[PDB]
């Protein structure tokens, strides 16, 4: 259903930036194993995950107010 | 455990601010609220003698008392714990609609409950609470619509009866051929200030909303 | 749809019309007729003294009609809102 | 739109004599009787003006006035607005013109049904009166359409060349 | 379009409407004529007092002609329907 | 007394071009003619039969021509002088302004001024021509319906006499049904058309508003 | 007490200014204006023929008028210590709007006041100035609806008197079959051009309105 | 600077038909331009808005006759209606219904589209 | 197959995310709806009495409620293997095109898509199950709007008949000058809510669309 | 007066911008004791002053218009 | 009530806004225990946080005047 | 012929796009024959491609909201 998709899609989004974020945390509290090659590219690729979300809610939401102006 | 993060819960309370006064306040209390205004309106003999926007703001203030207890409820099982940040959006959303999702519940009709859930597919509930808000919600605006109606031929009644009886007692004497809706409605409006049909009007749909 | 169908659909709404209507305007009619018999032996009337009468009678006549009057309404439009997905093929 | 308004108030004068002027009361809703003979010629009228041109004319009338008017300082003229003002004048004027059978013919029959009261003052020309009125007005409209079709061409010139003086006389007005 | 296409339009138009409602104009007159010679020879009446026989009269009348009214409309229209690319030219 | 920028002065011109419609037409110039020919369809006895698109297209021409010396004296005053920038822009608007004040006392009836001027509490003071616009405006629509009403049933009293005497034939000659109003009718516009009245409206119209 | 930042400040300005047309004008000025105007229209048996424009206009000039003290009230108080920066907008609001809670006191009916009070079920409130603002105005618009219908009427009888009168006399005449309305409307407009109705009904009006 | 003239030049052949000759000559006039015997290259001031005329022309003439059925039905309908004594009766709620059976039922939407087609065409 | 890349697949994706919202709801799936509840309201006799965004919320959600089986058939068929990256974007097209295909042509007409095709100039198709896109939208569209208006019209006929006798009883008894409309009107909202206009009707439409 | 009041403030900032206009052409050509972060800060008061004016300019013929076109 | 929750929200953004201009203003003034790296993060958060109000404030007057301009 | 041509396309970029990617690809693993400066030059000539994509997406679809926005 729409509801489900919804909430799994913001789901997987959230769980991608705070594993960007935890992982960025881990290699700023100094513990070895990241090589700032990661976390870079993880935080980028959580920016495009929420730019591609920004985008597909200003569509959904010009099209229900499209969808709900029109004159009956 | 597992939540949601600062710029996605943002966005979704962006995204629920466009809802939620449009639709989330059209459909849910003062539909009917604004049908009766409306049908009161026409029963007159007179096209906006109350203007648009006092009887929307009228309906809104009504609404909003009406709605009172309800929101304290949600405020304080949902707000305090989300305020305080000791509670995550995707269950404080839920344990929020709980008590609407009871109200729309409560103020709904079996058979149009029974034939959405026939059409949507789905006969494996074991008690009316269980059902899920996509069906519930156009079951409760199906009875809402009805129950606007219902008032509203009551409303109709007494400048129908008023109508009538002027008519008659008018063509009686020889005066069949003249309009008698020109002089009915001076009767019709002393009647209905003299009955102060507004505040009681006001008091019998707030007792209606509480069943 | 056959135009057919339609004259069938009009006859069948338009019956109900004569049906429904048939004891307030025959009661009407019969106490026009019932006065007029009776405005005989000096005949002096004052322009009609008829209408009067008509609304007594009619308006007993809706009463005791009643729920009939109203049953056969509920009966033909569930009908009709029934066949509707049988009005389409 | 003179030629047009002309036209409307014709067809709808003759609905009026026969049962669609019952809106003498107060103020109805919907007028209960416009669509039912004026919208055959509030829109047959439209047709006429697209047998000679529909724009073309109009057009030809704009790069003239440009002529007479090179856009400039002079102040607009006095003494034309309410000429052509008092031009309608004609609304009425060709209106009873066309409506000279009809509301002739029609009333003859009025007088006609009143004189049998004489013999039965009870004629019930609310029973009577309206059926046998609309049968001939109805017929009437069929058998008096070609009267028409050159009728509307006298507007049409006539507004034309009241249009045609005003814009080619009023530059040498100033 | 010579101005003959513009008022031959204008005729079955009002024709269709001559025929159409002739056998119902006739049997509201007929029905009143009917009632207005009633209306003599003890002439006793309120207004008209034909009002409700005249309903019923043209209310028959429906179902007499029926069909052949609506089906009027149905072919007309198609005749016009056919010369639309052909009026303009 | 200083000008103004430029953006600015752009600024209210624009706005003040919004208030066209109603600041300076509907309540200045043809407020009574409107009234007019609205009267003038209903005693003509053919509701809605002279379509409203025309009739208040009709009623602009009138009444630009007969504020044409009033719009004319501020063309050589205002328009010629600004055009020499000897005159500051606020200037011309005051200046434009007080020969219409002195146009509206015309048309303004004797005893409705003073009603405002008690009800703003600005006292009586002294000088006819030293009145604020607060009181010139409302007292000149209120004149104006005054003023239009009596205009109006100067015509209403022919066209009913013509009614009434019609009907009256009718009982003498045994039409005693009787349709009045469609034997009538035809009438009325023969005599109407005959006599062309509309040159005779248009011409009272011109000398009762300059008075 | 602090003050709120510019940016706020000015953000709040703005947005009131949307609220504007509705909660200042038509739930607090002259919707009592606008209801009896359109109510006598209504009575004076054609409609549409005093513009709505011009009706609109009027109403605002009336109203404008009648709120001097009130305004004149509120702008000291708010402007006068806030044009110099020495008290916040913040307070300097809730002490300007306190007077009109005050005017609004005085016009509205007092026995309404405590059914809203117990419709929104809030807690004995000793004393007639403590009333909460949320309640005031629900209970304002009802009165001045009532106050206008009671009006209305009052504005009708004479026109239905004038009606029965010419229609009784007309019919005992001898002729039975002419419209009365088409006759009628004429006397009527007659008789309020003689009488004046347009400056006494404003001034009563008025009158009543302030008191 | 050739393909534009190559793409224009059928959709100016095309459009040509659809224009009217009595246009053409008024723009012509309008533009002074050369009349000749045989039509050849018209220019494009003058080719477009005579297309534009002539169609706004022939789509206001495929409307009138699409009304005209509605208002035969709501002449009917207000005439039977009024020779009964029903003169009060607003006739728009009762022709809107055998308006839209008619249009229905003789199949109107189809015939429409193929009408106009085959108008367009030729 | 080839495979588009990421960059243009997204594209590709959110154009779709256009049209598909819009174009493939207005002209695909309760355009009937809207056209039959758009009709009912003017039958009810009171025009705009329901609020037009509670109906296109019903309307929705019954949309959602009709097509559920052919959405979920294409949604398993497309996003699962599209999920598991089992198929292409361009196959997975026409793969979820497929069953909304074949319901789409489940309810056409038969002349409409002959016309078409004869007006397209496309060759004889020997089987049915090969009309592309191209040919099969119009048909459905034209078939859609013939079969709403006579629902329409069918749902139009009784209150038709209830106005008719009504007035006709009222004149026999002699009430010339008397709206029907507006005594009619509650006796159709009566008969309405009684006989359960909405529930029913909503459930007769879904059972017609369903076969 | 609501006259008075839109006057006052009009012709305040009429003024405020010729003298932000004034400063800006007295540095233009060179003239001694005028700082460049002052006249950018007059001028960019001066916008805002524009844009504050023209914004409720906007919203109050809105209401006047939203008022004004109801029906009666 | 929804009041004063409005109220409250404004009352908050602007304490946040004056105590980031406060600190601006410390840090100007060569008042020690400033370091320029929390003045510029004060004063993105009380930007940010305008930003968000401003957003809610358009959504509602929007969603206001679309419910008033029914009918 | 018009969603054939504008498949064929997005059928060239997603092509020329695969191209730079696979001789991206080839060049990182060591394979000898592949140029830097080649490879750059095909990845800016795809970006560029790529960018007029979207351009000719963004008008197409402006106009067609444009002309489907307006009321016949």
């Amino acid at each position: 259903s729409f509801a489900g998709q919804l909430h799994a899609a913001l789901d997987r989004i959230s769980d991608r930036q705070a594993a960007a974020r935890v992982q960025a945390e881990k290699f700023t509290l100094g513990e070895p194993g990241i090589a700032l090659n990661d976390v870079m590219a993880d935080m980028q690729k959580a920016s495009v995950s929420m730019q591609m979300g920004i985008q597909v809610r200003n569509k959904l939401v010009a099209a229900y107010q499209e969808v709900m102006s029109m004159q009956v | 455990g597992q939540s949601w993060s600062l710029s996605v819960q943002t966005l979704v309370f962006i995204t629920s601010l466009t809802f939620l006064p449009a639709i989330l306040l059209m459909m849910t209390s003062f539909t009917r609220i604004i049908i009766v205004f409306g049908l009161l309106r026409n029963a007159l003999g007179t096209p906006s003698a109350p203007p648009n926007q006092v009887l929307l703001g009228l309906a809104l203030f009504l609404t909003f008392f009406i709605m009172s207890p309800v929101i304290d409820k949600i405020y304080v099982d949902a707000y305090q714990p989300f305020s305080e940040q000791k509670i995550s959006m995707q269950e404080a959303l839920d344990k929020g609609a709980q008590p609407l999702r009871a109200f729309m519940l409560r103020q709904t009709r079996e058979a149009d409950l029974a034939l959405f859930a026939r059409l949507a597919n789905s006969g494996p509930l074991q008690g009316p609470e269980a059902v899920p808000m996509r069906i519930l919600l156009p079951a409760y605006v199906t009875s809402e619509l009805k129950t606007a109606f219902q008032i509203g031929f009551t409303i109709f009644i007494p400048f129908l009866i008023i109508d009538l009886v002027i008519a008659s007692v008018l063509m009686a004497l020889g005066m069949m051929m003249v309009p008698p809706a020109t002089i009915a409605l001076p009767f019709k409006l002393m009647l209905f200030v003299l009955v102060d049909g507004w505040q009681l009007l006001m008091g019998s749909l707030a007792q209606s909303f509480y069943s | 749809m056959t135009p057919e169908s339609v004259m069938m659909m009009g006859t069948e709404a338009m019956k109900v019309a004569l049906a429904l209507a048939a004891p307030l305007l025959l009661v009407a009619l019969i106490t026009g007729l019932i006065i007029s018999i009776l405005q005989a032996a000096t005949q002096i009337n004052e322009m009609t003294l008829s209408f009067i009468p008509k609304i007594v009678a009619v308006f007993i006549a809706i009463i005791v009609a009643g729920p009939w009057m109203l049953n056969l309404l509920l009966d033909y439009v569930r009908t009709l809102f029934s066949n509707l997905p049988y009005i389409i093929g | 739109q003179f030629a047009f308004a002309a036209v409307r108030t014709a067809g709808e004068f003759i609905g009026l004599q026969m049962g669609l002027s019952f809106a003498t009361f107060v103020d109805p809703g919907s007028h209960l009787n416009m669509p039912v003979l004026a919208r055959i010629m509030d829109m047959l009228a439209m047709l006429l003006f697209l047998t000679f041109n529909g724009h073309l004319w109009l057009i030809s009338l704009l790069v003239d006035t440009f002529h007479t008017l090179p856009i400039g300082s002079n102040p607009v003229n006095s003494n034309a607005f309410m000429a052509l003002a008092r031009a309608g004048g004609l609304i009425f004027l060709n209106g009873l013109m066309l409506a000279l059978p009809v509301i002739t013919l029609l009333l003859t029959l009025n007088l006609a049904l009143g004189l049998l009261n004489r013999m039965a003052p009870q004629l019930s020309i609310f029973v009577i009166g309206f059926p046998l009125t609309l049968t001939v007005g109805i017929m009437l409209m069929a058998a008096l359409m070609p009267l028409i079709a050159p009728f509307c061409e006298h507007l049409f010139s006539e507004i034309f060349n009241l249009l045609a003086d005003i814009v080619s006389e009023m530059p040498i007005n100033n």
